[PDB]
Parts: structure tokens; sequence; C-alpha cells
């Protein structure tokens, strides 16, 4: 249930994480630029190029599509019939089938697709702390405005860090209230929201107390501040990252021509 | 009498065995305690008392009750009402407004009547040791030695029959400890088992009647604990610690004391010793 | 040679009514382990605060906290807890980094050290520690011992000259208390600290250079382990459990046994006993 | 103007918000996500200047562990980090009220999970507004109902917590 990590060999695991989550930044961007049919078949072999480069098994796209499988299909289908146009095939009351709604609906389905498909291969194929890196290097325009830097990385960086053991304090809580004889999902709607005061309380208690200790730690070992201090962790631009740009480029220029624009 | 029947829990890659087959069948009204080293699996096998894990494979006889693999989660208020689980640090499971309305939280999910949850949770809050006026303060404001207390008396006042208690004297000072464990081992007197896991190894000594040895998931002895502790070897080897008395004897059985009988408690170690100059 | 003095002390917590440290005053010699006990709540943490200048007196007139020939100022506390480390009581709550030899590295960190120098000192002090195959693991994969293992080597990493073990090892099972107090003497030892222990147990202070006993904020007695616990009664009526020997000899001594006060430690008293049953 | 006690403290209610995004609540017919839980202490404890930043981060983090499966976009960590900030608004340090939680539920509602939610995933989608509005506008109308409740017991326990020994200010 946390992390979905899944080590390999390909060349996309050694795709420095920054350059990655620029490329999916920049290909969900694309997706909005595309509305003829042929800009479609582009954005869907670029897509299919890019997940078999990953060399994936289609399993853990599945497991990313089931989730939200129906909102798909609901999605399609109510794009289908709100717009019609040309030939009627199957008729109702309401439920206008048309060769254009259901070209949108196909059309529809596809940026789904390639939406899922992109953001699974962001995250399988990169580390947690990757992308927390990338996350801390993206927020660097904010030094412009003044804002600190270090204080947000600081604490996504603490935050991402107890979020495991935050879950598992959690659900020791939840084990002990239910051996107590609390009930947390039967008895109506008030005894379903009165019992989840007892699934956060003494969690809230217990992230004060680590709160103030985590405080008490980092002003001992020496924390004045985020500004002066050097790192441990970095990120290296290599050569590979030279594969995502000029793939990164490439797309734009079809679409300035593909399209109807 | 609580019976295991090839009870064998699992957790996938990560497919791990946190328990193996037991067979062990615990009689009723004995303070049973549990002991392994870290990593053997206690807590897994102490979860399987209230059901809130489920066996893989096997059958659990627990006060009457069976429970299976297939056994779904309802009805099981009624099993949880005659087994209480008390965790490692019970203080974290505080919420309520006062400490009355904590400890009566517990009978109140189990059908009491609020006069007659409350005449309990008075009761056992009196028994606990707590103070009389410190009945209605927040349960947030107290020290650990008194949360520990509260938490105690919440999780013992519907009368369970099965409790199992993950050392709920972990960090209590030895008034508070000695006080702890008297509580126990005059709560099992009126008939009602106590079962036990500490990795501590005097008290166990002292109170405990049975003794289960977990080695990496698996029962490997359950016998009294003066059948338990008659050579250091074997616990060496299964990585089971020993009480200082016990170790202490045999120390000076090197100097050749021949010391009577198996000292295992200081007042017995004591007694042995002044029995030997003689 | 006294590496740290505190002078008279008045530590009133803001609000609460009585203050947490009367007068208090006491010293410490380099190189000793000097083991402190108390009962629960009687002002040891307090201490502990107030010694890498994380807290301050609130009487800062005639209040003096010398470390290593350095007074404690408003204008030092930056420079003092430079050379004084603390190992605080929960493994997991001081663990802020987010995996092993990134946590180790944070000391570093905070001091603007060079990462090339970093890449080595870090890779050093977690082979200290013998952590070295458990580098760049995340902090749920790993037990208390482990943990507290991680933290000590994080704390020497800045390379420190008091070591306050805030009751490290008061959560974890007793072969996880061995452990950790051999490697902590193995480090004291081979880079030649300064080590305070706060304890409530008993057993890891008989060890102990020096004992300081405190008592709801006072300096109750003073001095060496074998002469501190024979008065059994002062352990008793403060709530402290008394070690296993001379809980023994007590009980010997009520049953009709008298036995000298210097019997300290357990082979000395199976001699002893060893003669008496020979005669 | 965040003591260093107090950014932890915010990391850890992030996290805690980022937990509370799985736990559901219901049956088979209907399942409400928790995640709403979290935003409300973040506009309860620490106000709404900080609120955004909490959440935010917040949803920064849950893509980070658990995956932001709905496709990267910067446009849900503004409507992830636009519910805090209207909680904080009108609850920050304000005492107890049924109607400020009631109006709170119905503005973030109005605000957030629709209004600018189907925005953006018309805009994402490339579906016509009324499309997106129509797909979601069963869940995004029952769930008030059951967050005004469950909000104000959470902010009750909140409450609660707040006055005892534990929280330092
Ligand atoms: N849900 C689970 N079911 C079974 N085994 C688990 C589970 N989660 C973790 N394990 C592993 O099973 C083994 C035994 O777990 P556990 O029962 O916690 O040991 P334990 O010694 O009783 N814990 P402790 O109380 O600190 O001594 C360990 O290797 C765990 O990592
Ligand atoms: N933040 C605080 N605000 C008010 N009083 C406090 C605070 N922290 C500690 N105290 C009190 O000050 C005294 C000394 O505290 P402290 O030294 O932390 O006890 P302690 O010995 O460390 N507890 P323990 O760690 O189990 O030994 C006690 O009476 C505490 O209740
Ligand atoms: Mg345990």
């Amino acid at each position: 249930i946390i992390g979905r990590y899944l080590p390999g060999t390909t060349f996309v695991y050694r795709v420095d994480p920054r350059a990655k989550l620029l490329t999916t930044f920049y290909f969900i961007i694309m997706i909005f630029l595309a509305n003829n049919w042929v800009s479609y078949l582009v954005i869907s072999i670029f897509g299919l190029a890019y997940v078999f480069a990953t060399g994936l098994k289609a399993r853990v796209f599945w497991d990313g599509v089931k989730p939200m499988i129906w909102m798909i299909v609901f999605t399609s289908l109510l794009q289908t019939f709100f717009m019609a146009g040309g030939k009627v095939y199957w008729h109702w009351w309401i439920f206008t089938l048309s060769s254009e709604g259901l070209i949108n609906g196909l059309y529809v389905f596809i940026r789904f697709a390639m939406i899922i498909l992109v953001s699974t291969v962001m995250t399988v194929t990169t580390k947690p702390l990757e992308i927390a890196d990338a996350m801390e290097w993206m927020l660097t325009p904010l030094k412009l405005f003044k804002v600190n830097v270090g204080m947000i990385s600081l604490v996504i960086s603490i935050a991402l860090r107890f979020v495991p053991t935050l879950f598992d304090q959690t659900v020791k809580i939840m084990n002990a209230q239910r051996s107590r004889g609390a009930d947390f999902n039967d008895g109506g709607l008030v005894k379903r929201a009165k019992s989840v005061v007892p699934m956060l309380v003494p969690l809230f208690i217990d992230s004060l107390e680590v709160a103030l200790d985590l405080s008490t730690a980092m002003e001992s070992r020496g924390y004045k501040g985020s500004e002066g201090r050097t790192r441990y962790r970095i990120l290296e631009w290599s050569k590979v990252d030279l594969i995502p740009v000029a793939y990164c480029l490439l797309l734009t220029i079809l679409m300035i021509t593909t399209r109807k624009h | 009498a609580i019976k295991f029947e090839n009870v064998s829990y699992v957790y996938s890659p990560l497919e791990a065995i946190g328990l193996d087959q037991l067979n062990f069948s615990l009689e009723e009204g004995k303070f049973i305690a549990l002991v392994g080293h870290t990593g053997s699996g206690k807590s897994t096998l102490m979860q399987h008392f209230n059901a809130l894990l489920k066996p893989t494979s096997g059958k659990i006889e627990i006060a009457g009750y069976t429970i299976t693999p297939e056994t779904g989660n309802k009805g099981l208020k009624d099993l949880r009402r005659k087994v209480s689980l008390a965790f490692q640090f019970s203080e974290a499971q505080l919420f309520e407004n006062t400490v009355l309305k904590d400890v009566e939280y517990g009978p109140r999910n189990f059908g009491f009547s609020e006069d007659e949850a409350r005449e309990a949770a008075l009761k056992w809050l009196k028994k606990v040791g707590l103070k009389d006026d410190l009945i209605e303060h927040s349960p947030f404001d107290l020290s650990g030695g008194q949360m520990r207390r509260v938490a105690l008396a919440g999780v013992l006042a519907y009368e369970p029959e099965i409790i199992c208690l993950d050392e709920p004297a972990a960090g209590l000072d030895p008034m508070g400890r000695l006080e702890m464990m008297q509580l126990f081992k005059d709560y099992q007197a009126a008939g009602h088992t106590v079962i036990l896991v500490t990795h501590n190894m005097d008290d166990v000594a002292d109170y405990a009647d049975d003794v289960l040895a977990l080695e990496h998931g698996r029962l490997i002895k359950h016998a009294s604990p003066k059948e338990v502790f008659k050579d250091s070897e074997w616990l060496q080897k299964h990585h089971l610690a020993e009480p200082r008395s016990a170790r202490f004897a045999a120390k000076l059985e090197a100097a050749g004391l021949k010391l009577p009988g198996q000292p295992l408690t200081m007042p017995e170690l004591a007694d042995a010793i002044k029995q030997s100059l003689k | 040679g006294s590496d740290n003095i505190i002078s008279f002390d008045h530590v009133t917590f803001t609000d609460s009514p009585r203050p947490a440290l009367s007068d208090l005053s006491f010293a410490i010699e380099r190189g000793s382990w000097t083991a402190l006990i108390g009962h629960n709540g009687s002002g040891k943490s307090t201490v502990s605060k107030l010694i890498n200048g994380l807290l301050a007196p609130d009487d800062l007139d005639k209040s003096s906290i010398t470390v290593d020939g350095v007074k404690l100022g408003a204008d030092t506390v930056w420079e003092v807890r430079e050379k004084v480390g603390i190992v605080f009581q929960n493994p997991d709550n001081q663990f802020v980094g987010a995996t092993v030899s990134d946590d180790v590295a944070f000391g570093l960190e905070n001091r603007a050290v060079p990462r090339p120098e970093m890449l080595k000192i870090v890779a050093q002090a977690v082979a200290d520690v013998g952590m070295a195959d458990y580098a760049d693991s995340e902090p749920s994969n790993l037990s208390g011992g482990q943990k507290q293992r991680v933290a000590i080597a994080g704390i020497l990493a800045v390379k420190p000259q008091v070591i306050i073990l805030d009751e490290s090892t008061s959560m974890l099972d007793p072969e996880g208390k061995e452990q950790i107090l051999d490697l902590v003497r193995k480090i004291k030892e081979d880079n030649n600290l300064t080590v305070i222990s706060i304890t409530h147990d008993l057993e890891e202070a008989a060890g102990a250079d020096q004992v300081l006993v405190l008592d709801d904020g006072q300096l109750l007695d003073q001095g060496k382990p074998e002469e501190i616990f024979p008065k059994v009664e002062m352990l008793k009526r403060i709530g402290l459990d008394i070690p296993f020997v001379y809980r023994l000899k007590q009980l010997l001594k009520e049953r009709g046994i008298v036995l000298p006060d210097e019997i300290d430690d357990d082979e000395k008293l199976v001699q002893s006993l060893w003669q008496l049953n020979s005669k | 103007k965040l003591e260093l006690r107090e950014l932890v403290l915010l990391a850890m209610v992030i996290a805690i918000k980022v937990i509370l995004g799985q736990f559901k609540v219901g049956n088979a017919t209907l399942q409400v996500g928790l995640g709403f839980i979290g935003s409300v202490m973040l506009g309860y404890l620490f106000g709404p200047w900080w609120g955004f930043a909490g959440g935010a981060l917040s949803d920064l983090v849950s893509s980070v562990i658990f995956g932001n499966l709905g496709g990267f976009f910067i446009g849900f960590t503004l409507t992830a980090a636009l519910g805090p900030m209207i909680y904080g608004f009108f609850l920050y340090k304000q005492p107890i009220q049924i109607w400020r939680v009631i109006a709170s539920v119905i503005c973030v509602t109005v605000i957030c999970n629709i209004g600018l939610n189907t925005l953006w995933v018309s805009m994402m989608y490339g579906i016509n507004f009324m499309v997106a509005l129509s797909s979601r506008i069963l869940k995004e109308m029952i769930t008030p109902w059951i967050q005004m409740v469950a909000v104000w017991f959470i902010l009750e326990g909140l409450s609660r917590v707040k006055l005892s020994r534990k929280f330092w200010s």
C-alpha cells in the first residue's frame, strides 16, 4: 500500500527525476493541444513508445486503471451522448448515438488512457525520495518572491518520512479501540460520525508528542536555519537526460503542424 | 480452555511467515506468560485472541467461540467482550473528556446500562489505585503513571475473562510495577486468565504458571517456569533470557554451594541460601 | 578537572507553580562516566536540556553553566551546542533524516561541511556504530536498537566532547540495552569522550564512575556507586529499584546473615558466601 | 513567524491529512473518503494562510507516496490547497458554532469540489463543462450532508485536545 517502485534495468530508470517530471508535466500540457484525429494518433504513438520503453508488464498499468475505470466509461458515454452529428445509428427518446459522438467518446478515452499511462510510468519508475528532491528543486522559482523554500523542503521531507510511521500508529490505535469494543462502520450516520474521534484524537496527541520531540532533536543538533546548509543527496544531470528533451521537443513540433492549427 | 489447532498466519513478494504450526491448549485461570526474542511473533499470536487477525489455515477455540479462516467480522462484539487486549503503550489510546467517561467508554460499547457502566468504572478506578479526586480531570492532563492506570482500568472494567496484556508495566516505577502485577495476580484469583507478554523474565518467574516460548513464529516449549529454566544452554541457544535469581544460583553453583531445589524468586533464593548454610 | 559545572539554578517552566529545578550544584570530571538517577519526573531531562544550552536559567545573574571552560550565555549557545550531543529517549522520534546515512549527515549539514568531506565522515561514523550494512535503509525497516545506534552515529559525526544519553536505552529489549551500552562504552574509550547517562535503572549506573541522585529537582546525594547504593533507605524512599546484589544482601540480613557493606557486585558476594559456608 | 515546533507540527498534520485520504467510511452503496478531515485540522489549528501551504504540500506528498493516479497537474494542487484556506477563514480561532461549520462545508463544496475541480477535469479531458458537472454531481451533492457532521465531531475533539496541557500555547 505504501510505495509503488518496481526495480529494473531499462534506460527510463536512469533518467534524472527532474527531467522525467518535467517531461510528464509537458506531456500533460501537450495533451490539451491535440484535436484532429491524426494528432491523437501522434499522442497514442508517443505514449505507447514511452510505455514500451519503460519495459513494464501490463498488469501494473491495469492496476493503475482499475480504480477509475468506471469514471472513464461514464465520462466517455456522457460525451458520446451529449454531442451528436452525422449518422444516428441506434436511437431512443433522448439517447442519440452518433458517429461524431462515438469518435468523441473514443477521443476522450484516449486522453484518459494516455494521462493514466504517463502518470503511472512516473509513479512506478522512480523512488519517492527522488520525486521529493525533484519537487524541492522545481520549487526554486519561488525564491524570486522572497518566500523561503528551505522551510518548504524541510516540511515536505519530514511529512514524507513520517507518513508510514503515522500510518502504523493509526492502524495500531484503531486495533486497540476495536479491542475495547468500538465499532468503526456500523450504527447509522451519527454513530459512524462519532466513531471517528477515537481514530483521530489519540493520533493527534501522538503527533503533538512526536512534533515536540523531533523539534527538540533538530534544535539540539544545530538547526539554526535553512540558510547556510549544504546537502547530502544531490541530483546530477547525465547524458541520458538528453533522451527526454530531444523526445520532449519533437512532440511539440508535430502538434505545431499535425493539428488543425 | 483456549485451544489452537494448526493456527498459522502469513502476511505477493513480501509473504512472511508471521506464525507457524501452533499446538497448545491453555487452561483457564492460570497466569500464562508469553516469551520470545524480538521479532518472534508474540504480538501476532496475541492479536489472535480477540480475532483482530484471523488464521490463514487453522482453528481457534477461544472462550467457547470458534474462529476459522473464513469467519467474518460480524458477531465478534460478544467475543471481544470476553477477551480484552491491552496493547504495549495503552496510554496512547485515551481520548475522552474526563477520566470517568474514558473508563466507561469501554462498558458502554457492550450493552452496559449507563448507571451500571458508571458504577463499574468507579469500582475499577478505585481498584487500580487512582486517586478519588482525579476521576474528573482530563485524561490528557495526567502523568504517565496515571495515564497507564486509567488505560488499564479501561480495557478491564467490563470484567473480561481471557485478558491479554502486552507489557502492562513497561514504564512504571518499581512500586507501580509491583502494584500492577499484584492487581493482575489478584484478578486471576477470581477465575480469569491473564495471558501476559513480557520480555522481562523476573516477574514471569515470580508469578506465571505457564510459559509459552516462541521461536521465529513457532511454539517451542510450553510448561511451568520451574521446568523451563532448568538448563541455561537451551535458553541461550534459543535467545530466551533467564531470571536474575536463576543466573545467580547457577553462578554460585560453580563455587560448589549445592543449593537444594531450584531457586527462581528472590525470597526463594534467600531461603535456599539460609537453608544451605546449616 | 571539571569539564562541566553547574552553579545555583532555577528553571521554573513557563507558568507552573513550583520550580522544576531548585538550587542544583554538581561537577563532572572529564572522561568519567557519570550517571544521573532520579524518580520518574524528578527533573533529569531538564538538566539534560540545560547542559547543551537548549534552555537557560531564569536568574542569569547568579547562575553558572560552564561547559569545557566556556560559560553559557545568550551569545554562546550555538558554540556549546556544538561540543555537547544528546541521545533522546524515543528511538524513532529523533530520527530526522529520510534514511540512515542521511540522518547521520544532518549534524554535518547544519555546519555547512563540504560534501566531499561529508561523504567520508558519514561513512566512517556509520562504520563506528556497526551499521555499515544498513546504510540508506528506511526508518520503518529498523528496530529500536538500530535506530538508537544510528542516532549515536549522528551525534558522533560532529565529534562532540560530551554524550548525554537521555534515557537512550529505556525502550528496548535487555539484549538491545546491553548491546548499546557496550557500543557507547567502546566509542567513549576510542574517541576519549565524557558520557553522562540519565537512567531510572540502577544496574546501568552500577558501572558509572560517578552517580548523581536527583530528588524533586535537588541534588540529594552524590558519590561513587559503591558508596551511594549501600544506603538503601534513601533509594527505597524516593522510589528506585535497588540493584539485585544489595536487595539479596538485605534479604539475607533480614533472615539473619550480616555481611559487610563493602560487598558490592555479584562475584564478591559469591566468594564471601563461599568462605562463610566453608566454616 | 512559525517556531520550529509549529513547523514540525505542520508536517505532522500534513502527514495525517495524507493518511486520512485513504481511510474510507461507509458501505458498498456509498463510500466517503476521510481526506476532508485533514483539511479542517489545517483550517482549525494553523489558520488559512498556512492552511494553503499545508494543503498544497499534502497533495504533493500524496502524489509522491500513494501516487497521483489522476495525472500530474497544478490545478489539482490548487484545489487541494484551496480547501484548508476556506476552513481556516471560517473556523481558525473563532469559537465553536454550528452555522460556521455548515457554511464552511457548503462553501468548500461549492468552490473546491464543484466549480473548480470540475473545471480542471473539463479542461484536462476536453469534455464540456456540463458533462463533467453532471458526471460527478451525485457525490458532490450527497457528501456535504455527511461532512457537516463528521467535521463537527472532529472539531469537537480538537477543541477538547487544545484545552489540555499537551498543547503548549
Ligand atoms: N501483519 C503481519 N502479519 C504477520 N507478520 C507480520 C505482519 N507485519 C509484519 N510481520 C512480520 O512478522 C514478524 C513477527 O511480527 P511481530 O508479531 O510484530 O513480532 P513481535 O516480536 O511480536 N513484535 P514485538 O512486540 O515488538 O516483539 C516480523 O518479522 C514482522 O516484520
Ligand atoms: N513542558 C513542560 N511544561 C511544564 N512542566 C513541565 C514540562 N516538562 C516537564 N515539566 C515538569 O517539570 C518537572 C521535570 O520534568 P522532566 O525533567 O522532563 O521529568 P522527567 O524526569 O524527564 N520525566 P522522565 O523522562 O520519565 O524521567 C516535572 O515535574 C514535569 O512534570
Ligand atoms: Mg509486545
